RNA sequence: UCAGAACAAGUAGAAAACGUGAAAGCGUGGCCUAUCGAUCCUUUAUAUUUGCAAAAUGACGUAAAUUACUUACUACUGUGC
RNA sequence: ACGGACCAAGGAGUCUAGCAAAUGUGCAAGUGUAUAUGAUUCUUUAAACAUUUUACGCAUAAUUAAUG
RNA sequence: UUUUAAUUUAUUCAUUGGAAUUUUUCAUGUCGAGUCGUGUUCUUUGAGAUUGGAGCACUAAUACGUGUGAUACAUUUCACA
RNA sequence: GAUGUUAGGAGGGCAAAUCCGCCGAAUUUAAGCAUAUAAUUAAGCGGAAGAAAAGAAAAUAACUAUGAUUCCUUUAGUAACGGCGAGUGAACAAGGACCAGCUCAAACGGUUAAUCCUUCGUUUGGUGCAAACCUUUCGACGGAAUUGUCGUU
């Protein structure tokens, strides 16, 4: 709200806070990006590294949902499950949790973090990473590719 | 709730308090008896604590109990671990600095080029 | 990219016939019009052109004429296409 | 099959008997007046396929378009302005030859009629010859025929002068339907006004 | 709003330097009072006011869902409380209860007569003579856009099916009548102030 | 530019000023609209302003596993049905002279759904009283008291909003019944390397075919 | 030099592979202090690295199999960009 | 050096967009009910309430020119 | 007052005409040309060996066709129109 | 084909916020400027309606696929464009509002144009105090039309 802007504090103070000899002048450096390159090329150096200049292959139509995949790590796959049904599930070494990853919105597994020993579990999912497929399976799950 | 039950790791008892807000985390498994003052619970924390038997304390109460703090232990959460943090220190342009560019967004087209790669001028 | 209509998918999300489970579910007249055409009209310059180069009877002047077709109607699917009419319009006549 | 065979025969235009008749029928037309009604369609097979009936409110107008660029409207050959915009001459117009031809007729010649479509007719190198078919909205004969009847509602005025004719749509781009066409289609303008457009809420 | 281009609608130029005058843009040609004087500008007679006010401002602010309803939830925790409520200014020392809360008979309640006689009964007789005292006339301009007269907030009944309440405490200055469903935090807590006097009935409760 | 912030991307070089709508009207156009189908639903005295959609697979790699209501019920599916296109027009259901059946068990689902729809709907006679049999798929035309009996009850609104997710995500499995030797990353990636190949063969088989 | 950015020019190394010397060593140009150049574009090198967006192009390659939309398995797969 | 004869009133860091930091607040591996719907919602009500008996955003993972 | 829902009563007799599905025969038809397209010019586009448009030159194919499948091309699939 | 003060009709001008066509700048930004930007904007010229335009796929996808247009939320400040500088910048999908499909041409019907219109009429009705309206089917006399009307899909 109006009442608490700095300006309304420096309401008797001559420069309205811009100061007296530089003068507060409409678009002094340049407008907007401006001289980027030239007289405002440090700040672009030190803020901004590979701002300028292009690189790698245009990809003339991209379609982000073709190479749309969420991903979750291992570690989380078992806190997909609630409490209790957990609790049941550590309970019984002798029947394993199918999770079907997609219907909760994930479509890659990654590797992130370990998994409950022995506890196995079956993963169902679109896409798995070495890394995870193999602690699935060190696990004694299986990982069960799904489309 | 992880780092906590780790913090509690070699001294089990005695009441962890925590300035904050403790939040559950979905990556541990099993929840252990533990006794937890703090300003704040996430409820499906507060919830895994109920269940694992365990104590969630406000300050009042660890006040009333615990007054002079004896048996206690403060801790805190991973203060730098902020993503703001991440732009701060060494400006990124200055060499060997681990700060993330404030960028529209990530993709070849956004800040990959002249001083990001040998290939363009220079690099960082 | 590609499939298959015979066999079902392969339970894959990436590579040949990749996706889902699911089991797949599946004049006289006009000729006389273009005679009576022919009959009335003949051909027009380009095509007697085209004609004569394939009368010529050589590879080279197949190509030549083949290239002279793509520069008249452009593009190499429609010149090809006029090119294997007018062969055959050739052969007929040979009959 | 007559209308066929015919259609057939136009299509060969090049061809020594139709090449003759296009050579007669433009010098013919070069002779009349620019804008000059017709009593009866010279191509009365295309007439068919594009509106025209042999109802009595209908009427076709042979019309000539001189070919080519328009100059840039400048007095002298000098523009005042960037380079970029500097050049004249090879300044081509956004309407079509089709376009203008009907457009010309349309307006002020038979601003009583309602412009239907409008097809090709001849050619030479300094004149393109068209016809355009137009009908009587307050003829009754149009008026009580459920179809057609929809040209006489007044939404129908000048069809040709909102480019809302065949040769209207082609350059508006509305011909090509799909990704080749996205930028233009409730209309470019209109278009180009939505995209524009802020839209704030006003909680927000 | 302010109309877009006031102020502006002139042709005003500036005369510029060499005529011993400011150089303001001025209104030109002659005849008028208004030949030569300074047209558009914050400073001029005229002139446009500085930013002009535009429809575009931010007008609402979305609240958090789960904010608002803890405000809610907090401000029924202070109409609950006792002291809350008498200091959000209420004449609440003969209630006993605080939690007021009052037998269904009252949702069919026909008349404001048997409302207010009610009302009195509970206690609340003082609070309803400040109600009908504290009727007055504005101060400021307010008095010129329709908000006449400045009436305090008397207590709210909350009810959970109108089969008269509605109609019945309408027209009792101050008191106001909400659904237990859709409780608005506009009139749990007017002016952003906690515990207003509320009236349940036992089924709303 | 000053500091370390984003580069300023702001899009208002152009006299945007000129087109900002702001929508005062929101909550309002929306109680309007209420207003109006409501109006609507008067107007055709019982029946619903709402049309049967058939439920469909969305397409796309990303949205494939959704399922929502798409436009018209298809030729196939209103001959399972046993309906004409036409009269199913008339009646409350959508027809779609272009989507087309890949999957046997879509159609099925769909013409289940019709089937359900046909069930619940009961029919007012076109002139009263005068009950007469339906043209190619619509039932037949109820008595009075019947008729009467349907308006007393409520009108079911449940068809015509999509059928919501069958759920599982968590299902048990016998742990003897795990295959522990299916290397999935090795099947990815070798299919993946294959599809060239496989791309090639296809090719020529439909070569093959086509003579 | 300095923002302790760049380029440039150096100093110190490491991994290769060599030269020289009998060797220890010395050599990443000139005994040392100058002799020089971003983005974009072009250009020609490099590569069991990729792409051209529904696919394919070395190659029906190698095995089987039967005439057919057959089944496996291959680091090497068109021009142009 | 310039401006100021005097007096009264008017008279100048504002508003939006998007980003950031700071601080407050809520909830927290989530969060924001976006459009839109619904209500026994209808002076105020253009707010408030509600969210159907896996929407999207940002975040939760990065990195590569790229197949990945 | 405006209209538009529900509710109330239709029942006899005439016959021209049409419609939908359903069998079973036979018909494999027709499907928009100075138009599409290519070249070239200018414009416009985010459209990139040209997105749309336009001028000019050249000027097609018949559904097994021709047009899209965002990199110019050829040889050919496939999908969609 | 001209010609008519022939009989009957139509257009013209005003108004414009939204709307549709053309036509078309420059200030401005780039700290200069020339491509770019401003902007397919302002002005100019023309044309409609209560909305206009668009619209029933020569569409998108590459899926388990969707299915006219429009609009909103988004996709996305993304793909892309750009003295690759300044800056510009969509589309599909997804969620909604709303949802409506169609008829010419061509094919077919010659044991017959079945069509269509102008003028003149004729006689049942309905509301109105009148004024007017509303419909009802029936012929004539004209024409139009085989260079193609109507039905069938
Ligand atoms: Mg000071
Ligand atoms: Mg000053
Ligand atoms: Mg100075
Ligand atoms: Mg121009
Ligand atoms: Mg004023
Ligand atoms: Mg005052
Ligand atoms: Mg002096
Ligand atoms: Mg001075
Ligand atoms: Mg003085
Ligand atoms: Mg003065
Ligand atoms: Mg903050
Ligand atoms: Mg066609
Ligand atoms: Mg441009
Ligand atoms: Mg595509
Ligand atoms: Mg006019
Ligand atoms: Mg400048
Ligand atoms: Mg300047
Ligand atoms: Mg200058
Ligand atoms: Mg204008
Ligand atoms: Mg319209
Ligand atoms: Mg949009
Ligand atoms: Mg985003
Ligand atoms: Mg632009």
């Amino acid at each position: 709200a109006t009442r608490f802007k700095k300006n309304r504090k420096k309401r008797g103070h001559v420069s309205a806070g811009h100061g007296r000899v530089g003068k507060h002048r409409k678009h002094p450096g340049g407008r907007g990006k401006a001289g980027g390159l030239h007289h405002m090329r440090i700040n672009f150096d030190k803020y901004h590294p590979g701002y300028f200049g292009k690189v790698g292959m245009r990809h003339l139509n991209l379609l982000k949902n073709r190479t749309y995949c969420p991903t979750i790590n291992v570690d989380k796959l078992w806190g997909l499950l609630p409490e209790e049904k957990k609790k049941e599930f550590s309970e019984n070494k002798d029947i394993a949790p199918v999770i079907d990853v997609t219907r909760k919105g994930y479509f890659k597994v990654l590797g992130n973090g370990k998994l409950k020993h022995n506890q196995p579990i079956v993963v169902k999912a679109r896409y798995f990473s070495s890394v995870a497929e193999k602690k699935i399976k060190a696990v004694g799950g299986q990982c069960i590719l799904v489309a | 709730l992880s780092k906590l039950q780790y913090h509690m790791a070699n001294h089990p008892n005695d009441i962890a308090v925590v300035v904050g807000s403790i939040t559950d985390d979905k990556r541990l498994f099993s929840l252990k008896q533990l006794k937890v003052c703090a300003l704040r619970f996430t409820e499906t924390a507060r919830k895994r604590i109920e269940d694992a038997g365990g104590e969630c304390l406000t300050f009042d109460q660890l006040a009333l109990k615990y007054p002079t703090g004896k048996k206690c232990v403060l801790l805190r959460g991973p203060t730098k671990a902020r993503t703001a943090e991440k732009h701060f220190g060494k400006a990124p342009g200055k060499p060997k600095s681990k700060a993330r560019p404030y960028v529209r967004s990530k993709g070849r087209k956004f800040e990959k080029a002249r001083g990001r790669r040998k290939s363009r001028a220079y690099k960082k | 990219g590609r499939k298959s209509t015979i066999k079902p998918a392969t339970g894959i999300a990436v590579g040949f016939n990749s996706g889902h489970v699911v089991t797949k579910r599946n004049s006289k007249r006009k000729e006389l019009i273009k005679d009576v055409v022919r009959e009335i009209t003949g051909f027009s310059p380009y095509e007697k052109r085209i004609i004569e180069l394939i009368k010529i009877g050589t590879s080279a002047s197949t190509k030549r004429s083949l290239k002279y077709a793509k520069k008249k109607l452009g593009t190499h699917k429609r010149g090809k296409a006029k090119r294997e009419e007018i062969q055959k319009v050739v052969i007929l006549q040979r009959r | 099959g007559a209308y066929k065979y015919i259609q057939e025969i136009w299509k060969k235009k090049q061809s020594d008997a139709m090449h003759f008749l296009l050579r007669v029928r433009t010098w013919e037309y070069r002779q009349l007046p620019v804008v000059h009604r017709v009593s009866k369609p010279s191509r009365p097979d295309k007439a068919r396929r594009l509106g025209y009936k042999a109802i009595q409110g209908f009427v076709i107008y042979r019309v000539r378009v001189r070919r080519g660029d328009r100059k840039k409207r400048v007095k002298k050959g000098i523009v005042h302005g960037k380079p970029k915009h500097q050049g004249v001459h090879k300044q081509k117009s956004t309407r079509n030859l089709k376009s203008v031809a009907e457009g010309k007729v349309g307006k002020s010649i038979c601003g009583n009629l309602r412009v239907l479509n409008s097809y090709w007719v001849g050619q030479d190198a300094v004149y393109k010859y068209y016809e355009v078919i137009l009908v009587d909205p307050n003829h009754n004969a149009v008026r009580n025929n459920p179809k057609i009847n929809w040209i006489c509602n007044p939404v129908h005025k000048h069809r040709e002068l909102r480019g809302l004719t065949s040769a209207g749509k082609k350059y508006r781009g509305l011909r090509v339907k799909g990704h080749l066409s996205a930028k233009s289609r409730p209309s470019i303008r209109a278009n180009w006004k939505r995209r524009q457009l802020i839209k704030l809420r006003k909680c927000r | 709003a302010v109309k877009l281009g006031a102020g502006y609608e002139t042709s005003a130029e500036s005369w510029g330097t060499g005529r011993a005058v400011a150089r303001i843009p001025r209104v030109p040609g002659g005849g008028t009072h208004r030949a030569g004087q300074g047209a558009f500008g914050n400073m001029c007679r005229g002139g446009g006011m500085f930013n002009p006010t535009k429809i575009w401002r931010r007008w609402g602010r979305k609240v958090n869902l789960k904010e608002k309803r803890y405000a809610v939830c907090s401000s029924i925790a202070a109409s609950g409380v006792t002291s809350l409520v008498l200091a959000r200014g209420h004449r609440i020392s003969h209630l006993k209860e605080v939690p007021l809360v009052v037998s269904n008979d009252i949702e069919s309640l026909s008349k404001t007569k048997e409302a207010v006689n009610f009302l009195v009964s509970l206690g609340l007789k003082d609070e309803v003579n400040r109600l009908v005292k504290s009727k007055k006339i504005r101060a400021g301009k307010g008095k010129m856009r329709n908000r006449k007269y400045k009436i305090r907030n008397g207590p709210l009944i909350i009810y959970e099916n109108d089969n008269g309440v509605k109609k019945a405490f309408r027209n009792i200055p101050g008191v106001d009548l909400c659904k237990v469903t859709k409780l608005n935090l506009l009139k749990l807590a007017p002016g952003g102030s906690i515990g207003r006097l509320c009236i349940w009935s036992e089924s709303a409760f | 530019v000053a500091h370390n912030n984003v580069l300023p991307n702001v899009h208002l070089h152009k006299w945007w000023q000129r087109h900002v709508r702001v929508n005062f009207s929101k909550n309002i156009k929306k109680k309007k609209r209420r207003l109006l189908r409501e109006k609507r639903r008067k107007a055709n005295g019982g029946t619903p302003i709402e049309k049967l959609h058939p439920i469909v697979h969305c397409p796309t790699q990303r949205y494939n596993f959704r399922t929502r209501l798409g436009k018209g019920f298809t030729f196939e599916e209103l001959k399972g049905a046993g309906l004409t296109p036409r009269a199913a027009q008339t009646i409350g259901i959508c027809y779609d002279k272009r989507r087309k059946n890949r999957s046997e068990e879509s159609l099925t689902k769909n013409v289940e759904r019709l089937l359900k729809y046909k069930n619940s709907l009961v029919m007012i006679p076109l002139k009263k009283n005068k009950a007469k049999k339906g043209i190619g798929g619509i039932p037949a035309d109820a008595d009075k008291n019947t008729i009467k009996e349907f308006r007393n009850k409520k009108p079911l609104l449940s068809i015509f909003k999509k059928e919501k997710n069958t759920k599982p995500f968590y299902e048990t499995i016998e742990v003897s019944k795990i295959d522990k030797e299916f290397l999935a990353y090795k099947t990815l990636r070798r299919a993946k390397l294959a599809e060239r190949r496989k791309n090639r063969r296809q090719q020529k088989k439909d070569i093959k075919f086509k003579s």
